[PDB]
């Protein structure tokens, strides 16, 4: 069973750097895809982008220049780093294991096929105030 | 945002989700109790992760033209929660967000 | 001719065939035949492209189609482009919007884009009632005259033959049109046979013919739909319409191991012609896409095949996979400023062919190539 | 039958202005709107034409 225990500043101000964890344990972090959602209240979520080791990171095109993903192999942390902090990310935050799988519709030699990626588990999240 | 919809206890419940499809599709059916992290139901059009019982069952993602639709069956009061839908099809750029979702009402509380 | 709705080759120019041809036998006959020098190929080449010319001629230019096109990608993908532009209706006072879909190809840049021909000619679109499927046409002689047949299993293009028959006439050919690959031919009897006016040229094609026959199975997997559109009084255009289900491209499929034994056995007997050299084969080595692909008419499309799949190896002492090109404005026989239209074709498209020989030059190690845009050599 | 297969000037049917600014200190120097292949777009064209 994988538990993923989520910690944060709770309150930042207009402008700040929001910086999120998630205590990754019963696996580590290095053999998972990782991503993070966040749910705006009385909102469906939006996901904010992936993180995993090879260079598999993606991002939320509207988040892009904002996000910052990375994953501590030495403390099994996931982090998640968002700059310029606005009224409109006032959300709650989760972190979330990421699996994957390839949806084919065609001839895979042309590649025509897809990655696809679904959230299974999900910690407890956190709630986040921008002043 | 959800829409909203309700059922008698052991009735069949109907969800949709998103426009219609253009091409081939993934679709993904999460489950959100209130106040709760929301979970996954069904991925890839009609594969359920284990812990899911067979009451959930989703349409397929080989036709075109329709919507997602999520089927939940003999509906009881654990049922209740908000129904999530993010969509990846062949022909669109790829979803970051969640279609807005269905609030399933479950009634003679 | 002697042959036997509105097929582009059935014009009814030219008679029915006999029910019952006679081929009569001639004890103790030898006679020089020549392939290269035989004026019945020049013939059916004038015929064949006179078919087609008369075919066309009934039908609906597209010259109010030279307009600017405004095209993007915004409904399609996550070679095919959206593209919206104006045209006239019945009525000579208005103006309409309307909104195709035109494969890349056709389609050149400059409001960003315009159709391929229209500084150079008028485009017409093939008659939306004839259809391109190849009906066999017997040659058959006039009075005063005789057609002989050579009867030698072995014979190559030129030299004498001991069983010379006459007939009435020829076996109905059929006029199929391909570029690299021959297409439902006749197969050779015995063994393949290499059949070239020089072979020791490079100047020269080289005609191999096939004594057993590769399937090659084609396909458009696009669900395209048609739209037709009024440009004026009884002047109607089909048009791309949207596509239902995914976006895919265009293939031919290829059985490895039949391909790799048809090889050998070409090899083996290119050998004979050839020093025990070391022989290889590499894709067309240039030119446009007529010539530098293979390409085919299958169901009333126009498909261009990447070949480079198949020549590609060396000689010495699993399924293949082709994938194609789509165009609608064609060029036939190098006639060039006489474009033609080919309306989409509503639905899935899938064609099975016998392939029956190829067509193959040298450079000037021996080297092979796919190749000769002409259609005489088909012939 | 030669001149059969070739261009006809309907086209050019239109009015023309003439001068003959830079001809002589007989022959007009006339400017005209013409079509191109594009059916939408006209353009300005100079011509000399004998009176
Ligand atoms: C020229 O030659 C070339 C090359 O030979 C030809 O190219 C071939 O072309 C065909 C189609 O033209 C392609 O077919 C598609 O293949 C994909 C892939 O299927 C493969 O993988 C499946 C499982 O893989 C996944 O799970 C495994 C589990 O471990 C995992 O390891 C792996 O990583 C991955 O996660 C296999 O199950 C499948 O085998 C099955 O199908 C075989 C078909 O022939 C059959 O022989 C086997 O015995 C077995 O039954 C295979 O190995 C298929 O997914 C795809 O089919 C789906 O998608 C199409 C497109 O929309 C749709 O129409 C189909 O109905 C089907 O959709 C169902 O499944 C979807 C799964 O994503 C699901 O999302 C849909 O909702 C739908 O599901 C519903 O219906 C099913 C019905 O059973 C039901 O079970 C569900 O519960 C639900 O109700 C096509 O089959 C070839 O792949 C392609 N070859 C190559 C190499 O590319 C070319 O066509 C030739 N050209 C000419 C002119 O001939
Ligand atoms: C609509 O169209 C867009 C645009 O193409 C498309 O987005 C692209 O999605 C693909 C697939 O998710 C992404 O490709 C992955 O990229 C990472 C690394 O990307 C870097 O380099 C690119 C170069 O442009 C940068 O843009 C990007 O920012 C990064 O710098 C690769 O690592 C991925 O490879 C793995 O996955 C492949 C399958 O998808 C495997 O084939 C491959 O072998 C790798 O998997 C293996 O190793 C994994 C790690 O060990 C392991 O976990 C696996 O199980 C396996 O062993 C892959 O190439 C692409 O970058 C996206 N492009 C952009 C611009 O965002 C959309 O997805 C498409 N949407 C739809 C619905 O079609
Ligand atoms: C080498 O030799 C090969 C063997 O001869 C050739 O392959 C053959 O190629 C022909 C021509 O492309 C194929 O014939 C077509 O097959 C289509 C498939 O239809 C199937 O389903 C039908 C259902 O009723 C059934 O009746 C058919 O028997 C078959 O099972 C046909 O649809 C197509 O029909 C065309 O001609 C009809 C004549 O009346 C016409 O009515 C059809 O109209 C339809 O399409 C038009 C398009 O606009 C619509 O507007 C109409 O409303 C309607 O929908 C249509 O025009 C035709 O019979 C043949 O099947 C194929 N054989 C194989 C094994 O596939 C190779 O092509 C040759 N190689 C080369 C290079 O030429
Ligand atoms: C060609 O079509 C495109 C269609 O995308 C036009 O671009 C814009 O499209 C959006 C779609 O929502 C409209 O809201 C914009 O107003 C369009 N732009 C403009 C300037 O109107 C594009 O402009 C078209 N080009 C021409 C020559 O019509
Ligand atoms: C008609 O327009 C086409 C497209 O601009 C011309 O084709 C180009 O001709 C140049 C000549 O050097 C080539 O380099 C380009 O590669 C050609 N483009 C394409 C898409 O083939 C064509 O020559 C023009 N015809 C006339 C009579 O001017
Ligand atoms: C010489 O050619 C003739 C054909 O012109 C061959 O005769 C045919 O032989 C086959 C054998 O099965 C018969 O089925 C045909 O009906 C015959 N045709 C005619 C017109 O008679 C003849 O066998 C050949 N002889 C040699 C030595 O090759
Ligand atoms: C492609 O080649 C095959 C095999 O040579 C042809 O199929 C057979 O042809 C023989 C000729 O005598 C017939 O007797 C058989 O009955 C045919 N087979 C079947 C299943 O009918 C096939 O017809 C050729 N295809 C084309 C387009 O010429
Ligand atoms: C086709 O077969 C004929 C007959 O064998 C070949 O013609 C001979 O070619 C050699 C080449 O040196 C000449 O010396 C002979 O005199 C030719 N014979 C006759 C009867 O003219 C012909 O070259 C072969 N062609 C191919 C491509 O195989
Ligand atoms: C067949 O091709 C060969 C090779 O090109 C021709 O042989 C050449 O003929 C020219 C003519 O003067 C000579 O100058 C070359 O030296 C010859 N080359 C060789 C290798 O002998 C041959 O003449 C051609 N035959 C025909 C009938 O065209
Ligand atoms: C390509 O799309 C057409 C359009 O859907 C399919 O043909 C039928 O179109 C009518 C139009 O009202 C629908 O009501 C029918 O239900 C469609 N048929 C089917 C089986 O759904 C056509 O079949 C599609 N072609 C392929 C190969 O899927
Ligand atoms: C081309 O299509 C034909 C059928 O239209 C394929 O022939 C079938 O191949 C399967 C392979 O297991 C056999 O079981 C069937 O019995 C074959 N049918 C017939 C009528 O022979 C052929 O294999 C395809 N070719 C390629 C290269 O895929
Ligand atoms: C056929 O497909 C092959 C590849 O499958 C094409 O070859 C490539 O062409 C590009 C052109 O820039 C080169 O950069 C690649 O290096 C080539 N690949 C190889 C393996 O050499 C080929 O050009 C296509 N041919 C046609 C006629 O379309
Ligand atoms: C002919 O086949 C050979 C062998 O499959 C191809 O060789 C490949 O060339 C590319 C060039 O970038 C290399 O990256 C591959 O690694 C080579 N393959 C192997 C197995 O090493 C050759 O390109 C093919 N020719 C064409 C035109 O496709
Ligand atoms: C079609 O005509 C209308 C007339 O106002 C014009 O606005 C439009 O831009 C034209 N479309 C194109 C693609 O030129
Ligand atoms: C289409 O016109 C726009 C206008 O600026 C230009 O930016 C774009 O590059 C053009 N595209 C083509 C294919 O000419
Ligand atoms: C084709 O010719 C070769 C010559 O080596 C022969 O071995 C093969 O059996 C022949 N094929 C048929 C179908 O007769
Ligand atoms: C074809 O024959 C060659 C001979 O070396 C071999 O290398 C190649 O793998 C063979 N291909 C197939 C499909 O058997
Ligand atoms: C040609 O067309 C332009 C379009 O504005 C017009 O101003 C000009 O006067 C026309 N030229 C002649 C000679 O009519």
């Amino acid at each position: 069973q994988v538990h993923l225990q989520e910690s944060g500043p709770g309150l930042v101000k207009p402008s700040e750097t929001l910086s999120l964890t998630c205590n990754v344990s019963g696996t580590l972090v290095r053999d998972n895809y990782w991503s993070w959602i966040r749910q705006p209240l009385g909102k469906q979520p939006e996901w904010i982008g992936y993180v995993h080791d090879s260079g598999d990171t993606n991002y939320n095109p509207s988040l892009k220049s904002r996000v910052h993903l990375s994953l501590d192999k030495s403390k099994n942390l996931v982090s998640l780093r968002l700059t310029g902090v606005t009224a409109a990310d006032s959300a709650i935050y989760y972190c979330a294991t990421t699996k994957h799988g390839r949806r084919i519709y065609g001839v895979v030699a042309f590649k025509e096929w897809f990655t696809y990626f679904y959230m299974d588990v999900w910690g407890k999240g956190t709630s986040v105030t921008v002043s | 945002a959800p829409t909203f919809v309700s059922v008698a206890p052991g009735q069949t419940a109907r969800i949709t989700c998103g426009e219609e499809s253009l091409g081939s599709r993934s679709v993904i059916w999460y489950q959100q109790r209130p106040g709760q992290a929301p979970s996954l139901i069904i991925y890839n059009n009609n594969d359920r992760p284990s812990g899911i019982p067979d009451r959930f069952s989703g349409s397929p993602g080989s036709t075109f033209g329709t919507t997602a639709t999520l089927t939940i069956t003999s509906v009881e009061a654990g049922d209740e929660a908000d129904y999530y839908c993010h969509i990846w099809d062949s022909r669109r750029p790829t979803n970051w967000v969640f279609g807005e979702g269905t609030t399933l009402i479950v009634l003679s509380q | 001719c002697a042959s036997d709705k509105r097929n582009v080759w059935a014009t009814h120019a030219c008679v029915p065939t006999d029910p019952n041809p006679q081929e009569i036998v001639l004890e103790n006959v030898t006679e020089n035949f020549n392939m290269w020098k035989n004026n019945m190929v020049e013939q059916m080449h004038t015929d064949i492209i006179s078919l087609w010319d008369q075919s066309l001629k009934p039908c609906v230019k597209l010259t109010p189609l030279c307009v600017t096109l405004n095209c993007t990608n915004v409904n399609v993908t996550n070679e095919i482009k959206n593209c919206s532009f104006n045209i006239t209706t019945e009525l000579r006072d208005k103006k309409k919007k309307v909104y195709a879909l035109f494969y890349r190809l056709d389609v050149v840049p400059i409001s960003n884009y315009r159709l391929i021909n229209c500084n150079t000619s008028a485009i017409t679109q093939a008659c939306p009632k004839v259809s391109f499927e190849p009906i066999p046409i017997h040659y058959c002689a006039p009075a005063g005259f005789a057609i002989l047949k050579c009867n030698d299993k072995k014979f190559n293009g030129t030299g004498p033959c001991k069983n010379v028959s006459t007939v009435q006439c020829t076996h109905g050919i059929k006029p199929v049109v391909s570029t690299q690959l021959l297409l439902n031919g006749s197969l050779a009897e015995e063994e393949i046979i290499i059949r070239s006016e020089n072979i020791t040229n490079n100047a020269k094609t080289i005609i191999v013919q096939l004594n057993e026959s590769v399937e090659i199975n084609c396909t458009r997997p696009n669900n395209n739909t048609r739209k037709s559109i009024r440009i004026g009084p009884g002047q109607w255009f089909y048009a791309t319409g949207d596509i239902i289900g995914d976006i895919r491209q265009a293939h031919c499929n290829i059985s490895g191991t039949k391909w790799n034994k048809t090889l050998q056995q070409v090899v083996k007997k290119l050998r004979e012609h050839f020093n025990n050299k070391t022989i290889i084969f590499n894709p067309s080595s240039g030119g446009d896409l007529e010539i530098t692909t293979h390409s085919f008419n299958c169901g009333g499309e126009f498909f261009y095949c990447n070949t480079s799949g198949l020549f590609n190896s060396t000689w010495i002492g699993d399924t293949i996979t082709l994938p194609c090109r789509i165009k609608q404005i064609i060029n036939m026989w190098q006639r060039v400023g006489q474009p033609m239209y080919a309306p989409p074709i509503q639905g899935k498209i899938r064609c099975v062919s016998n392939i029956t020989g190829l067509l193959l030059t040298r450079d000037g190690t021996e080297t092979f190539r796919p190749g000769g845009g002409d259609m005489r050599d088909n012939w």
